[PDB]
């Protein structure tokens, strides 16, 4: 399971159009 | 020994990593958290993977992907960051 936020770790505060 | 030998992709992956970050400085210019984040995660990533050819693939791939595709720079940011911890300082899986 998610022992890290991984990609969402960024998404928390910043991300693009995605 | 280790893997491929006594190989050292340290020098590469360090400046390689910044190829992405210096790009990130341009793209996430309104978000100066990304670059320091990638720096930070790399610092707490196990130095072995960061000095290995595998990470060179990751970097050369994700960085250059984000160069061509700025629109998904973050995904490669996400990858590169996860990549650091996934294969370093938590390397039980591999």
């Amino acid at each position: 399971g998610s022992q890290e936020d991984s990609d969402s770790e960024l998404e928390q505060y910043f991300t693009a159009r995605w | 020994g280790s893997h491929m030998g006594k190989k050292c992709y340290k020098l590469e992956n360090e400046k390689l990593f910044e190829e992405f970050l210096e790009l990130c400085k341009m793209q996430t210019a309104d978000h100066p958290e990304v670059v320091p984040f990638l720096y930070n995660r790399q610092q707490r990533a196990h130095s072995l993977f960061l000095a290995s050819a595998e990470f060179c693939n990751i970097l050369s791939r994700v960085l250059s992907r984000a160069r061509s595709r700025p629109a998904k720079l973050y995904v490669y940011i996400n990858e590169l960051c996860t990549v650091l911890k996934a294969h370093s300082a938590k390397k039980k899986l591999n």
